[PDB]
Formats: C-alpha cells, sequence, structure tokens
C-alpha cells in the first residue's frame, strides 16, 4: 500500500545542534537516536508545527522523520574561539568544545595551584622565621649582610 | 607473506598498512568491511495472532434436556441454557413453551490472519560473526568477498589469505527474547508458553503457524440468549496481540545502541562499531617486486598546504621527492594521527608530489612512508566551519589533539610554576637546615 | 521562512514578483502513472490564522 | 515441560513442575554425533581442519 511522504523537514545547524522545523500534514512519527554506547532514543508523535533541538555529538546521531528512510549526522569539531591566542579565548574555546573537562580542569589547576602556592608560602616563611630568629635573639652581631638581605633583617 | 594487525569495527573506513618484507619493496594493503553481522541463533518457541471465537449452531432440544459435553479444543466453552422459546420465519420453533434446551458452544481459533500477519516469539543466545571484506594489495584491485569473523577460517579473497576475527567486544543488541513482528525486533520478556494472560500478549499461543494445540486464554464466557432469538452471544476479553500492537513502545530497530541495523532473514545487527577486529593477511608471493627494481626516494621535504580538523580529508601536503628512476610507489602514514587518501604516487626524477589526507590534531606532527624512506610533516590546521556532515569522520581522537601549542605553554608554564615554588621551599629549607648546623657545630 | 508567516509575499495585490519559499519538493511519479506528485509545507497564512 | 510456569493438564490436576535447581548439563559447547554416540570434541571450526 501507498503510505504518505511527510513534508522534508527543514534543517539548520547550530554547534552540536540539529534544528529540525517540522511540517507535518498529519501525525507523523519522529525518532531519534545517538550512535554511541548509548542510545538516548527519543519517540514522538508530532501533529502541530514544531522545531525540535536534537543534540548531536561526533558519535553521531540518526533521525527518522515519517516514513522518510532514517537520516545519520555527526556533529564536526567547529566550535567557537581561538586557540593560539588570548587565555581568556583559549579558556572558551576549551568549554565549547569540552564543557565539563574544563570545569574540571581549571578547578584542579587552580585548587592545586593554590594549595602548592600555600604550602611553599608556608615553607618559605619559616625557613624565613628560622633564618631570622638567631639574629634575632642576638640583639648584637655583626649581621650576615647577604643573609640580611635575602630575608627581611634590619641590620645593625 | 603473513601480516597481522588489528583493525577498528567501523564500516566503511578503510584500514590502511604497508605490508614490508625483508628483502621486496613494501606492498600497499587496504582492508575496509562493506558489513558486520552479528547472526545470532534464535529458537522459535511460539507465534501469537489474533484469535476468532468459533461458534458453531447451536443445538436447539424442543421438549428435551440435551447435556454438555467437554470436546478437546481451545477455551471450549459449551453451556445448557434452558427455558428458551426461539422463534424464526417460520415462527414457533419448538412446541413445549418452558421445557426448552438450547445448547450453545463456542471455542477460540487462530485467525485467518494469522499466516501473515503474526508475532515470532524467539529465544536467541549467540551466533556467528560474518562480515563482506574489499581488500588490495599492491596492483591487485578489489576482490570484496564473504568471512566469517571467527579468527580461525580462511577466506580465500582474489589470492590471498584473511584469518579475520574475533570481535573483541562480545556485544549484541538481542536480549534472550525476542519478539518478530513483520520487520520489527522487540526485547519483550514474552510469557512462556502457556502462561499468557487474558488480553495482554500471547493470549493465543501456537507452537507453530499450522499446529493443533493453540493454547487460548481468552475467558470466554457464553450468555444467555436473548428471547425468542436463536443465536450464541458471547463476552470475550479482546485480542492482546492488537492491544500489543497498539501499545508497544519501540522496536530494537531505533533505539539499538552502536548503529545497529536490524535485518530480518536471517535475524541479524548488521554494522554496528563496536570493539576491534584482529586481522591475519597472507599476501601472495607474486605481488611482491624485489627491493633493487623500484626507486629509492631521497631528499624528501614535506610542507603543509592549507590544512584543517574536519571529517573529511581537509589537509593537503606537498613532498619533494628528488629521486633516482621513475615509477608507482605507495605512501602511507603510520602514526596514526592522519589518514592519507591516496596511496601510490608516480615519480619522476625529481619533483613534487601533492597528497590528501584527514586529522583530528591542531598540530598535524606525522612521519609518511614514501616507498622505503620517511619524511615527517607537521603544520597547523584551522577548525571546520561546517557544524553539522553528513559523513563519519576518517580520522581518530586521542585526548590530544585539541591541546595546541598555545595550551601546551600553559599547562608547562603552570606545572612548572607550582614545581619550581616547591622545590625553591624545598632547597630553602636544605640551605637553612645546613645554615644552623655549621653555626652549631 | 517556509511555513510560519510571510511565506508568500507580495508587494502588491496584483505584483508579480511574488516571493515564495515553501519548500517545494517535486517526488519521482508512481510506477505507470502520469502525474506531477510533490510535497510542499502548508501554508504559513492559515497557521497564522 | 520442567519450567516452573507452564501447566500441564495430566488428568484433571493441574501440574506447574520446576524449573531444575541446577543448571548442568552433560554436554560442553561443542559436540560431535557419530551414530548413536555422542562425544564431547573440541571440534576444528570450520575451515580449520
Ligand atoms: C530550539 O532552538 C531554537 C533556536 O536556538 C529556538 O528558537 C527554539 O525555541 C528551541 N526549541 C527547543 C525546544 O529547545
Ligand atoms: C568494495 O566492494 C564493493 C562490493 O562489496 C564494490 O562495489 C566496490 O567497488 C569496492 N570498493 C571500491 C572502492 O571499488
Amino acid at each position: 500500500c501507498i503510505a504518505t511522504l511527510a513534508p522534508e523537514p527543514l534543517v539548520e545547524h547550530k554547534h552540536r545542534t540539529l534544528i529540525l522545523h517540522l511540517h507535518p500534514d498529519h501525525p507523523t512519527l519522529l525518532t531519534t537516536r545517538s550512535l554511541g554506547s548509548d542510545a538516548n532514543p527519543t519517540r514522538q508523535w508530532i501533529e502541530r508545527p514544531t522545531t525540535v533541538n536534537f543534540t548531536v555529538t561526533g558519535e553521531g546521531l540518526e533521525y527518522t522523520w515519517g516514513n522518510h528512510p532514517p537520516k545519520r549526522v555527526w556533529a564536526q569539531e567547529s566550535g567557537e574561539g581561538n586557540p593560539h591566542g588570548w587565555p581568556h579565548e583559549v579558556v572558551v574555546y576549551y568549554y565549547n568544545r569540552y564543557p565539563l573537562t574544563t570545569i574540571i580542569g581549571l578547578c584542579t589547576c587552580v585548587a592545586i595551584i593554590m594549595v602548592s602556592c600555600v604550602t611553599s608560602v608556608w615553607l618559605l616563611c619559616r625557613t624565613r622565621n628560622l633564618c631570622i630568629t638567631p639574629y634575632k635573639l642576638a640583639p648584637n652581631a655583626q649581621v650576615p649582610i647577604l643573609l640580611a638581605l635575602l630575608c627581611c633583617i634590619k641590620p645593625t | 607473506y603473513e601480516h597481522t594487525a588489528v583493525m577498528p569495527n567501523k564500516v566503511g573506513i578503510p584500514y590502511k598498512a604497508l605490508v614490508e618484507r625483508p628483502g621486496y619493496a613494501p606492498v600497499h594493503l587496504q582492508i575496509q568491511l562493506v558489513n558486520t553481522r552479528i547472526i545470532p541463533s534464535t529458537n522459535l518457541e511460539y507465534i501469537t495472532c489474533k484469535y476468532k471465537t468459533k461458534v458453531p449452531s447451536p443445538v436447539v432440544k424442543c421438549c428435551g434436556a440435551t447435556q454438555c459435553t467437554s470436546k478437546p479444543h481451545p477455551d471450549y466453552q459449551c453451556q445448557v441454557f434452558s427455558g428458551v422459546y426461539p422463534f424464526m420465519w417460520g415462527g414457533a420453533y419448538c412446541f413445549c413453551d418452558t421445557e426448552n434446551t438450547q445448547m450453545s458452544e463456542a471455542y477460540v481459533e487462530r485467525s485467518e490472519e494469522c499466516s501473515i500477519d503474526h508475532a515470532k516469539a524467539y529465544k536467541v543466545h549467540t551466533g556467528t560473526v560474518q562480515a563482506m571484506v574489499n581488500i588490495t594489495y599492491g596492483s591487485v584491485s578489489w576482490r570484496s568477498a564473504d568471512v566469517y569473523v571467527n579468527g580461525e577460517t580462511p577466506a580465500k579473497i582474489g589470492d590471498a589469505k584473511l584469518i579475520i576475527g574475533p570481535l573483541s567486544s562480545a556485544w549484541s543488541p538481542f536480549d534472550n527474547k525476542v519478539v518478530v513482528y513483520g520487520h520489527e525486533v522487540y526485547n519483550y520478556d514474552f510469557p512462556e508458553y502457556g502462561t499468557g494472560k487474558a488480553g495482554s500478549f500471547g493470549d493465543l499461543q501456537s507452537r507453530t503457524s499450522t499446529s493443533n494445540d493453540l493454547y487460548a486464554n481468552t475467558n470466554l464466557k457464553l450468555q444467555r440468549p436473548q428471547a425468542g432469538i436463536v443465536h450464541t452471544p458471547f463476552t470475550q476479553v479482546p485480542s492482546g496481540f492488537e492491544r500489543w500492537k497498539k501499545d508497544k513502545g519501540a522496536p530494537l530497530n531505533d533505539v539499538a545502541p552502536f548503529g545497529c541495523s536490524i535485518a530480518l532473514e536471517p535475524l541479524r545487527a548488521e554494522n554496528c562499531a563496536v570493539g576491534s577486529i584482529p586481522i591475519s593477511i597472507d599476501i601472495p608471493d607474486a605481488a611482491f617486486t624485489r627491493i633493487s627494481e623500484t626507486p629509492t626516494v631521497s631528499d624528501l621535504e614535506c610542507k603543509i598546504t592549507e590544512c584543517t580538523y574536519a571529517f573529511d580529508f581537509g589537509g593537503i601536503a606537498t613532498v619533494a621527492y628528488k629521486s633516482s628512476k621513475a615509477g608507482n610507489c605507495p605512501i602511507h602514514s603510520p602514526s596514526g594521527v592522519a589518514v592519507i587518501k591516496e596511496n601510490d604516487v608516480t615519480l619522476a626524477e625529481s619533483g613534487s608530489f601533492t597528497f590528501h589526507f584527514s586529522t583530528a590534531n591542531i598540530h598535524p606532527a606525522f612521519k609518511l612512508q614514501v616507498c622505503t624512506s620517511a619524511v615527517t610533516c607537521k603544520g597547523d590546521c584551522k577548525p571546520p566551519k561546517d557544524h553539522i556532515v553528513d559523513y563519519p569522520a576518517q580520522h581518530t581522537e586521542s585526548f590530544t589533539s585539541a591541546i595546541s601549542a598555545t595550551a601546551w605553554s600553559w599547562i608547562k608554564v603552570l606545572v612548572g610554576g607550582t614545581s619550581a615554588f616547591i622545590v625553591l621551599g624545598l632547597i630553602a629549607t636544605a640551605v637553612v637546615a645546613l645554615v644552623l648546623f655549621f653555626h652549631r657545630h
């Protein structure tokens, strides 16, 4: 038997997004699945003009619109920002490319650099206290002037 | 000559290699997978379809009481309703006003439509994995022959012996129990034979399409005929086949992970790119040519002209190739950060040749093996503008394909900054310790 | 756009430019039949109405 | 049928027998049938002999 063929969707592409404008004559079935380990399948009965915004990854997506043959799409690495340029541009590029291994990355390269900074600063404070406390404890001394500088020391 | 390797299970993406044999010039090998079928071993359990309540003619006993007789029939119900005064066009079917009996009998049968539409319940456990492979080696053209992916069955593709398989991952989209309806396959935990409830699914179960057991539980209950009417009323739960048909959610043809396409003669899942496939080809010795009769390429210098990390062949490079003699010569990039489009280049005595390649790196630094000698190509690549494409990627990312020189320099400066600060702290501690010790002692 | 409003726009009621974007795609005729099948997005004027 | 869900109409009693507690089976994955004998042979795969 002859079955209806729904009007073709109008397809617009955004970064990692497929925007389909669907104009059915009759209630039409729209099914999508991602071509990776998790299908994330979506099944929908579209009866009214509708815009749908499926997220396409690099692994792929496959969408069937009505009795049309299934159509497979893949998203390229076409995100926004300027690698090779200023640090803020680098962050926005890697946030568009990888949303949740930059947040983690920044957060664990910033907490880590902070932790290292405070430990090394504490160690430097301790060595300073140790360097100066003897000379402090001798109100009279000639001061090892180069050391008088290298720590803060108010010489004789 | 034997050549072992491992290639991804992706369909359509050619695996390329350079088979090098000591004493002979390399031969270019190209193995591509046209399709890969995971073909389970099924076992038909039963077939379900709509029922037809066959209602034979009622037995009307004029001045008598005729009584029930159980028959070996699916959901057979016989009732003996008494005190019936049937009227039909002649008018007065039995004389006796009240001592009249009608025997109403009904039994469910397989519908006429069971031979065309029905649901087949299957238990699948594990079958073979079959594939069609295209191979080329040297000047031999495409061969396109069919193989079993078990790792032990040779396939004579032209004049080469291919021992493909086994698949690294034993994943199969089908669960233990499946239901086939038309061209759709469902992962339905169907009820066992003789268990099916009244109206959900498997209310009518037949082992085969021509069986005679035909278990059927549809709650047939004969009702009392209407005054004066000879007929056989009955009440039944509506067919669970149709309830299933309008309540079945989604076939395995759509849900199925990895892009399995489910075909149904035989039941198989095709072209799902999961895991990797070992391969072992045996190229004939006629393909190989002695290393002396092949050109020597020297003074190789590669420059990447415009490049972009698109999914298609978004890179062009040119190599200056001052050579000894003229002829065809293979080219390959083994690093795995670039995939070269062309297999061979024709070389004159000197000049330059251009080759296309695909890559995912911002900076593709890859070694190209021309003939015997090798040249390193490095350059910079721009993002592709197109967001969504209609073809799979021809390359593979590696978790370093995006870092780029600036961000590398940043991770350097950061890591080095922490390291230097901590190492300066530890060196400061050592210096204080030494200065105190020399004070005291 | 094709089907929201102003899919068919004419400067006047008697103009000849008649911009019209309605995603007209012709389909292959059925086997053995002389006809001109086509597919189109339904009018955005009535969707607006 | 010993599955624990399939009734069997024995005379006028309904028996739902099974399932067997142990899933043990004498046969290994690969067997060879010759006449009336059965062997647990790890037979070579097709094309390997
Ligand atoms: C889809 O995206 C378009 C444009 O970004 C927007 O106009 C529309 O509201 C979105 N719809 C949904 C359901 O997200
Ligand atoms: C690969 O084999 C197919 C048939 O399976 C054949 O049509 C095709 O020509 C081969 N590949 C190329 C590049 O020719």
